[PDB]
């Protein structure tokens, strides 16, 4: 029902880097087409085609973009207000910002330029993660095309709009892509997020009101601007609407990252672009449909759950950032929950009490339960551990580390009984 | 913790872990007679009596015969 995007339709035309992926190539593919006359039309206007093109955060949290971008003031105040563009994606499984950024480095610089005229910002910062350099490269130089050839500055286009965007590279944190952590990284501190009273709206970059938006949302929005809201409302179902790229990773024949419409079942994404499960569909085990973040589900509801925002959490998981890793019956689900784990307590970033602590708590009883070294109580006693961490955390990367757990407690739990009774009969024996 | 303090070899559960305290053997010890038991097996007060005033009546017989042999 919901899927089958034609190449018309697909929004990143040059996602494998076939073509020309600088000012040339973007012009050709139809890049800074009338970029003048959306500028002028208006910022209220802008927002209002967000508001009703259903477009919703792609960078995990889902909020919706049009109404995140109208949170912003609209009277010029002494601030001058920001953009800052998540280009830090260090969630396992996803790489599509590290696509886009690479091989259609214009649309995101375009988005930028019209995200910062929607929400009256001042100037624009992209949050390069550390790892990527040659994306950084490519990116650098595709803003001095830009810059070259005025489609960014004192004059972006024939529009009389003030518009600046510089870009900002990490060094290798996983919580620096979190928003208020972010920011604090780019003001030259440690990347500690702060904690919600003061809205990023409010008191954001440095202490001006800013805006932190993901690198697909911000890409997506000129072409949905260009192409009609109701254009991208027809995919997808419901309030869950538009193309969304998913990677799809791990035990499947051939990993790949397709652009696909969303509400796609999962299955039929699987076993259509990618190419299917190693040992055919029988043999999947257990599916990640987001990053680490969000709790895996089984064989059992992968069969006809959909690919989207609200099926996905109608079950109980998330889309996230929508990259799906699978693991077959050949893997241990609880050793990949195990270095789940261990890459949430190495990157938490270690403020604040229950995720500084827990998430090495969480690491050290996942990798006793991995042998079998533990106790019926003992599972009892992880699953309270992370009902403990999720709620009591400063950000959402406590809620990151505690779901993985939950669902593993919640989905595999005869196989860590088994491996716990087998520990135990082989301590008695010995 | 608790369980690492009385772990047991081969136990898989928080329950079941190794116990043993001052107590009662099988069987429930034996009963310890509270109550009193004194027998009275003395000789009857009759038999002492006529024991007492025969020996009373012979023995002054045997006075008078001492008496009548130092006399
Ligand atoms: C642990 C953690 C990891 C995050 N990773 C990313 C990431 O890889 N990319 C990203 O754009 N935002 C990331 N974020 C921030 C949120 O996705 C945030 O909602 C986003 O920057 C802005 O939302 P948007 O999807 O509407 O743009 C992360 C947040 C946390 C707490
Ligand atoms: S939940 Fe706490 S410890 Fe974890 S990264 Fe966020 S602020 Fe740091």
């Amino acid at each position: 029902h919901f899927g089958g995007l034609k190449d018309e339709d697909r929004i990143f035309t040059n996602l494998y880097g076939l073509h020309d992926p600088f000012l040339k190539g973007a012009m050709k593919r139809g890049d800074w087409y009338r970029t003048k006359d959306l500028v002028i039309k208006g910022t209220d206007w802008i927002v209002n085609e967000m508001k009703k093109s259903g477009l919703r955060g792609r960078g995990g949290a889902g909020f919706p973009s049009g109404l995140k971008w109208s949170f912003m003031p609209k009277v010029s105040d002494g601030r001058p207000s920001y953009l800052v563009v998540n280009a830090d994606e260090s969630e396992p499984g996803t790489c599509k910002d590290r696509e886009i950024m690479r091989h259609d480095p214009h649309k995101l610089l375009e988005g930028c330029l019209i995200a910062g005229v929607g929400m009256r910002a001042t100037a624009a910062y992209i949050y390069i993660r550390g790892e990527y350099v040659n994306e950084r490269k490519n990116l650098e130089k595709a803003r001095q095309e830009a810059y070259a050839a005025g489609l960014l500055g004192k004059n972006a286009c024939g529009s009389g709009y003030d518009f600046d965007v510089h870009i900002h590279f990490g060094a290798g944190a996983y919580i620096c892509g979190e928003e208020t952590a972010l920011l604090e990284s780019l003001e030259g501190k440690q990347g500690k997020p702060r904690l919600k009273p003061p809205f990023p709206a409010n008191a954001g970059l440095y202490g001006c009101p800013t805006t932190v938006t993901n690198v697909e949302t911000v890409a997506v929005s000129p072409t949905i601007l260009r192409r009609g809201p109701e254009w991208f409302a027809g995919f997808g179902r419901k309030n869950n609407a538009g193309t969304k790229l998913f990677c799809v990773s791990g035990h499947v024949n051939k990993p790949c990252t397709v652009e696909e419409e969303m509400s796609i079942p999962l299955k039929e994404l699987i076993e259509r672009h990618c190419g299917g499960v190693r040992g055919g569909w029988d043999n999947l085990l257990a599916v990640i449909p987001g990053g680490s973040s969000v709790p895996l589900l089984p064989k059992s509801i992968c069969d006809d759950v959909l690919m989207d925002y609200d099926a996905l959490k109608a079950v109980q998981s998330g889309l996230g950032t929508a990259a799906v890793i699978v693991m077959d019956k050949s893997t241990d689900v609880v050793d990949a929950i195990a270095r789940l784990s261990y890459f949430y307590k190495h990157e938490s970033c270690g403020q604040c009490t229950p995720c500084r602590e827990g998430t090495g708590w969480l690491w050290t009883i996942m990798e006793r339960m991995k042998v079998g070294n533990a106790k019926l109580e003992e599972i009892d006693m992880l699953q309270e551990l992370t009902k403990q961490i999720e709620g009591h955390t400063i950000c959402a990367l406590g809620d990151a580390a505690a779901w993985p757990v939950q669902g593993l407690i919640r989905h595999f739990r005869p196989e860590l009984e088994r491996r716990i009774r087998e520990n135990a009969e082989r301590e008695l024996l010995q | 913790t608790e369980a690492y303090i009385r772990n047991k070899p081969g136990m898989v559960s928080v329950k079941d872990m190794p116990v043993l305290q001052d107590g009662p053997p099988p069987g429930g010890f034996a009963p310890v007679r509270f109550a009193r038991r004194i027998p009275n097996k003395g000789p009857s007060a009759v038999a002492i009596f006529l024991a007492a005033f025969g020996t009373f009546s012979w023995g002054m017989y045997q006075v008078g015969q001492g008496n009548k042999i130092r006399r």
